[PDB]
């Protein structure tokens, strides 16, 4: 069973520039679902971005749209979120869930849905 | 008699008489008043206009407390005194004081004994609770009263587990957490479970064998039984529910290792220590189960509407009869709706009007009690059913919410509802002059499509069993419920408890009783269409899309170890290819119909019976490993039920605690393998014949 | 374009063309010659007419000699000289001296080893021989070599009956008492065996389950296979084949016991000692078998004459095309007769004519090896056949004697058959002028009715097993064979060896190819009436007796004990009563059909439907208690056999030696309950629609 | 197991008057297919006289017939054969043979279609 590695997480003043990497080793011959969730201090997880690598779509929240960016490595098996202008309402701890697919059809945005989790960590100041 | 014809004729006044009717005296399965509610069934359908209505009867093994000897639980000190007891009786609720034959709470086919011993907190009683309570903190469950409440998984899975780990009896008691909605208050002021309030329930896993006694044949007059020592899903050790005043009066004294987190705790006001003990600690409790296990005639009500131009196609509608004490919401909610379509479509028989296909009208007997009734009816009725149903529409609990209409089916049916809901009126607050499509569609949106109303899978637990994990005809359910985001608890909270009352539903859930009108207008449409059509609104091109999502789900259950997957050779290529072998036939056929000239009756007929025999293509006549009964290779029921293809799943369940990985992979491997064949098969179905 | 129009198109001389072409080279399974055998056959069939003809390939687990280090048996003596050795090669036939890839004579599947050990003489190797042998005569068979004669048992059986007696090995030799027929002169001057022939032959028992590393799914490319330890039927001590010369100059020396009987003695010029010992008694036997298992390709031929009206009706028609070596009998005598009816229906259908049904011709493969073609192309279109297949024809072996034409085949076709004969000329010397009922009825007379031919029951253990005994498909057989009362001998002297020459055939079976004529017609009305009529030639009253007579047979063999019956409380009402239903319910429907107007198409497939399912009804989709794979209730192989309802007949098989009598009786109680409830369910299927 | 316990047999001049009982015990409530076998000394055997209960039909053989009667006792399961004028050569060894039966629609006649057999005895001197 595999960890999904991940790194990239810190705290900054808002408005600054992170970028948090996830990877998932024994998944580069493979599509998947990547995608991340929030969780906020006392509230529940919230979905926030994802990608359809089979066909290669990238979707963000309503909230999120604009603002963040995945971005896929020369490793098929590792991207990238780039987070510019943050905020202090975005305070949550991130988590990394990916599901290997082959049609990937639709890209799922719901917790349950997603098999191979992660324990990322993010925290921002103002 | 077009489509408005019938769907006009339902009354929402009709629907409210016929569910006070119903709702008066104990119904109980095995009981005379079930037979007598049974005979006006049969005689006001035979008046609504029905060709023919009968009785079927069948002798299966049921279960009833001692009432001489009433069951209960007790503390007794170390003297031998029974210093605290519990509830004999749930307390009636008003206007039915004077109501006899109401059973106290109990458990359904709980062995009998008078087990004596200490007690553990389990929390939900699921697998994962005994692994963390016993690898972790030490604590041997063997030799004890476990503590359980009532949660997510199914109770027989609770009793199992309980057994496994060796102990002596199992508590069950529903928790104001998972029951007792916030700021509504108690019956009969409100629809919240009192503390009197108490579940109940049948502890038995049958594996769909309906009847543990004669599994995969009818209980017949003729049946042979075999012995209870050799019965299906018979639990070994005593199991009793108590409702939460009780409990609170039982586990203050409980002492020893604190819950490992916040959600082994519950909403009471209680320590809820895990360790094994009362702190004192100088008693036990000592468990009264007297239950009894008896062969029990119970009957089911079956009309028949013959078809003008195809008297060989079925279309089923049905539900169950039998009620723990009243039933108001379960199931006689639904049965009133059941008496209600039938009403419409005998005067409309007898203006003249007559459908293409045979409808049949059923009432199930002994369902609460492991889906008895129509377990056996489907069983002696195999051959008919698996050469001619079409379709089997279940009506049951009309009304669990005000919120939104849910539905469950199989894909095959999902076109057509997005053309019946269009059509029917919406009866929820605001949204008025909108049809049942749009308030349904902005109520539960699909993930997939925003502006498609999501239908759930039809996942196992109620009557269309046997006709969908077995036989495997296109079944579909249809009910009101409740929101789920903001709802945490599951299903009603008066759920099989003493206060389940016509005044329920008629002061807190359908005042003016527009959702059961909808719910009839829904379901009654379904069979209509079904029944009327001249083609079969079967789409194939939606199960593609769910055949692909399973697929995709399935291999990403798989990929947890990947370099486990490339050390043995695990592939996926089979059954990735036999999906889009599906995609492209079905694609092709639908082409093909539409092309079709509905003039010839001769093709039309192999036309409509390409569709029909679809869903019978998925059911593997040597069904799931260790349980036959369950047949349908995309969703029959998992070993560790609450995903598709269960074959794959139950391989993949626990493969890292394994003595011979190779063994294990190599199973997976074979369940993939036939997962692949058989959505192969099914798409070959649907080529170009001959 | 009438019955005769194709009838007449058939023509001897084309017949004997064919199976002169067919029989030339080796035609093994999983060779090269096979498959360019394959390809021939698919190219003329094209030729003929057919629309589409496609090749299936399943990779099965097949057996072979290992050329290099070829099987023999030999005598050792005290001090390691091979004194005596078997022959290594059976004597090529006349004119076949130059044909090469001829493997020599072996037991396909058996276990590679080095036995040695003393020899035991077990006859037929029954398992009544064995218990005279070890029970009563007090001889052990463990750590022995044994010798048996094929018999009326099948091998697979004997080489099972050898295992659980602890034989080390088993050696099989074909008797002149079994095969030599009197009088007539051995090959090439007549048709007996000659010492140099040995008999070819599978050891394995696979219960119908085909492929014996995929049971119940096709071997297609992606298929997963068991290890070769958990096999299906695979043998566990070394089985070798042997002619009579090497046998009379084998057990010369075997010196013990006396004979129990005459039934053990033989016709050879041997003692037939039984004791273990060769009396020279130091020297011991020791067996080389080198055969090595491995899964090869084998290729089905698939022909279809898709049909004008009803596409969605299969009539199929088959045989099998590999042989051991030459098989001018089986198959090539039937293969050449599927050749010439191909031939005609393809003009037939040039001229402008189409049946209203499909017509599939099949040239099955790896038929000898274990029916691993047949059962493998069901099991990829089991759904497709579960739900159109109306019926199924095998040709194989048209030829087997110049005496009677039996039939052997459902009861549903019984009535269809009597018409087919009345019309075609009979090719019997005298009885000119006479229709081949005639002549059939005159020499192979019905006990039950004098005027009526004898139809044998459909017995498996060929091609038809897994469309008769799995799928429920109503299956028959029609061939030449010889007289009963007369020729003791079971099959033809010459079979499975490598005298099956086309010599054989056009000098001492059918020199001017006549009953081939007559059998190929006999084939191809049935396809052309079952492919072409406007109702389907079935009558369930031809079932109803059947049923009767079974029923009251199964009755017999349970009363053999009436005070076992009496004490454990035994009845047969429930069968008896069901019987009684299914002939009430069939008159019905016949009178129905009698009634019944053929102008309404859609009404006209219902009830062909009612006709076509009614053979799937006595399917049970659990199958015999250990073989899922034998489901026909009615006529499912039994555990020992050679009686219908195979389960009440296994569960009173050896009652009298059973360590709890009422286990057994509870068994057999199930197993009626069982075939009462299938019965009846078959009845309710004919009764009248919605 | 039972053993159709019979009697009967002897040895007289050709022309006798002789009868045989055969009796199943068991079979008092049930119908059955009672017939009887002859077995000529190196010969083999072939079928008599028969009686379906079921029907009450009795037949026999085409030289039997005219020579062979079967009578019924006053017990259901039991059947007589009185064999008057016996033939010079008719010496052979009789076996009762029986099958239980309910619907009962024809009588066989071949000797592997009987479950339950017995051991006779019979011969006729001239
Ligand atoms: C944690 C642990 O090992 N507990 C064990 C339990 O499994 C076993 O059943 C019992 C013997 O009765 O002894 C204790
Ligand atoms: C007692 C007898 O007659 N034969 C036995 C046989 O059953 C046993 O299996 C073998 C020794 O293992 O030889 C001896
Ligand atoms: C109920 O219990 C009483 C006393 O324990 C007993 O006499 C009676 O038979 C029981 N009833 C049953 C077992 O049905
Ligand atoms: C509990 O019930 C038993 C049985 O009726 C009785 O003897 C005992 O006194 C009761 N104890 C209490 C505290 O109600
Ligand atoms: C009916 O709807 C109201 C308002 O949405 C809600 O408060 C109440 O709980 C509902 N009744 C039920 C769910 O029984
Ligand atoms: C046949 O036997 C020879 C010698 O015993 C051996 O070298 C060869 O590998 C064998 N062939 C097989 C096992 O296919
Ligand atoms: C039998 O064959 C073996 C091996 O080929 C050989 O050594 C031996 O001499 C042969 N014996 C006879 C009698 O042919
Ligand atoms: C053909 O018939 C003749 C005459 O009945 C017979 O002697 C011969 O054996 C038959 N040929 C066979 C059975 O191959
Ligand atoms: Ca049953
Ligand atoms: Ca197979
Ligand atoms: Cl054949
Ligand atoms: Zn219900
Ligand atoms: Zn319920
Ligand atoms: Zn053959
Ligand atoms: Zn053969």
């Amino acid at each position: 069973q595999v960890q999904l590695q991940e790194s990239g997480g810190g705290s900054v003043q808002a408005g600054g520039s992170l970028r948090l990497s996830c990877t998932a080793p024994g998944y580069t011959d493979s599509n998947y679902y990547m995608s991340w969730f929030r969780q906020a201090p006392g509230k529940e997880r919230e979905w926030v971005a994802g990608v359809n690598t089979g066909r290669g779509s990238t979707s963000y929240a309503d909230s999120v749209k604009g603002r963040f960016t995945i971005s896929q490595d020369n490793a098929k098996n590792t991207m990238f979120l780039q987070m510019n202008s943050l905020k202090p309402e975005d305070t949550a701890i991130y988590y990394c869930a990916v599901a290997a697919c082959h049609f990937c059809d639709s890209l799922p945005k719901t917790q349950d849905e997603y098999i191979l989790w992660g324990q990322g960590t993010q925290v921002t100041v103002s | 008699h077009n489509m408005k014809a019938f769907l006009d004729e339902l009354k929402a006044e009709n629907i409210k008489k016929f569910l006070y009717n119903f709702t008066q005296i104990p119904h109980l399965a095995g009981t005379e008043q079930n037979f007598q509610l049974a005979k006006q069934i049969q005689s006001q359908w035979k008046e609504f206009g029905l060709d023919s209505v009968e009785l079927a009867h069948y002798d299966v093994l049921l279960s009833y407390p001692n009432k001489t000897h009433p069951n209960y639980i007790s503390i007794i000190n170390e003297d031998g005194n029974e210093i605290f007891n519990t509830s004999l009786f749930e307390p009636p609720p008003p206007g039915y004081e004077n109501v006899s034959d109401i059973v106290p709470p109990f458990s359904a086919f709980s062995p009998q004994g008078m087990p004596e011993g200490d007690l553990v907190y389990v929390n939900y009683a699921r697998t994962e609770d005994f692994f963390k309570l016993e690898r972790d903190m030490k604590i041997n469950c063997s030799g004890k009263i476990v503590i359980a409440r009532y949660g997510k998984v199914f109770r027989g899975n609770k009793v199992k587990n309980a057994q496994l780990a060796g102990a002596k009896g199992v508590i069950l008691y529903s928790d104001p957490a998972d029951y007792f909605a916030p700021g509504v208050k108690s019956y009969p002021d409100g629809w919240n479970l009192p503390g009197g309030g108490v579940q109940r329930g049948n502890i038995l896993n049958l594996n769909g064998a309906g009847d543990p006694l004669t599994p995969g044949y009818p209980a017949n007059e003729y049946a042979y039984r075999r012995g209870i020592a050799e019965a299906v899903g018979l639990p070994s050790i005593p199991v009793h529910p108590i409702g939460y005043y009780d409990a609170q009066k039982l586990l203050e004294k409980m002492g020893g290792s604190a819950p490992p987190d916040s959600s082994w705790r519950g909403s009471l006001k209680v320590p809820y220590n895990v360790g094994p003990g009362f702190t004192f600690s100088t008693q036990k409790v000592k468990m009264h189960i007297h239950s009894t296990n008896e062969v029990t005639r119970i009957y089911n009500v079956i009309g028949t509407l013959r078809g003008a131009v195809e008297p060989d196609r079925y279309v089923i509608l049905g539900g169950h009869r039998d009620s723990w004490v009243f039933g108001g919401i379960d199931p006689q909610s639904g049965a009133a709706v059941v008496h209600e379509i039938v009403r419409s479509f005998g005067t409309l028989k007898k203006e003249g009007w007559r459908p293409r296909r045979t409808i049949l009208f059923a009432s199930w007997d002994a369902e609460e009690f492991g889906l008895l009734g129509s377990t056996e009816w489907a069983e002696e009725n195999s051959r008919l059913l698996q050469e001619r149903g079409v379709a089997y529409i279940n009506a049951d609990s009309s009304i669990e919410g005000n919120y939104t209409l849910r539905v469950d089916c199989t894909p095959l049916m999902y076109s057509l509802v997005h053309n019946l809901t269009k059509e029917l009126k919406s009866p929820d607050e605001g949204f008025e002059g909108k049809s049942l499509y749009e308030s349904w569609t902005k109520k539960s949106p699909s993930p997939e499509f925003s502006g498609m109303p999501r239908i759930s899978k039809l996942g196992s637990g109620n009557d269309f069993e046997v006709f969908f994990q077995r036989l495997g005809i296109a079944s579909g359910r249809a009910r009101y419920t409740k929101n789920w985001e903001t709802n945490k608890f599951s299903g009603y909270p008066l759920y099989h408890s003493v206060y389940e009352t016509y005044e329920l539903v008629e002061k807190f859930y359908d005042p003016m009783f527009k959702y059961h009108l909808t719910v009839a207008q829904v379901r009654g449409g379904m069979v209509f269409e079904l029944a009327n059509s001249i083609v079969l609104p079967f789409d194939c091109r939606d199960y593609a899309v769910v055949l692909r999502k399973y697929a995709d789900k399935i291999y990403s259950i798989s990929m947890k170890h990947p370099q486990e997957m490339k050390t043995y050779s695990v592939s996926f290529d089979s059954l990735f290819s036999a999906v889009k072998n599906f995609t492209e036939i079905a694609s092709k056929f639908s082409e093909r119909l539409q092309d079709f000239d509905k003039s010839n009756p001769i093709v039309l007929r192999m036309m409509n019976d390409q569709l029909m025999f679809l869903e019978r293509a998925f059911i593997d006549p040597l069904g799931l490993p260790d349980r036959p009964f369950y047949r349908h290779v995309i969703y029959a029921p998992s070993s560790h039920n609450k995903e598709s293809f269960p074959g794959i799943y139950d391989a993949l369940f626990d493969i890292e605690s394994k003595v011979d990985p190779s063994k294990a992979w190599g199973e997976v491997k074979r369940q993939i393998y036939v997962a692949a064949f058989t959505v192969q098969a099914a798409a070959e179905t649907l080529s170009e014949v001959a």
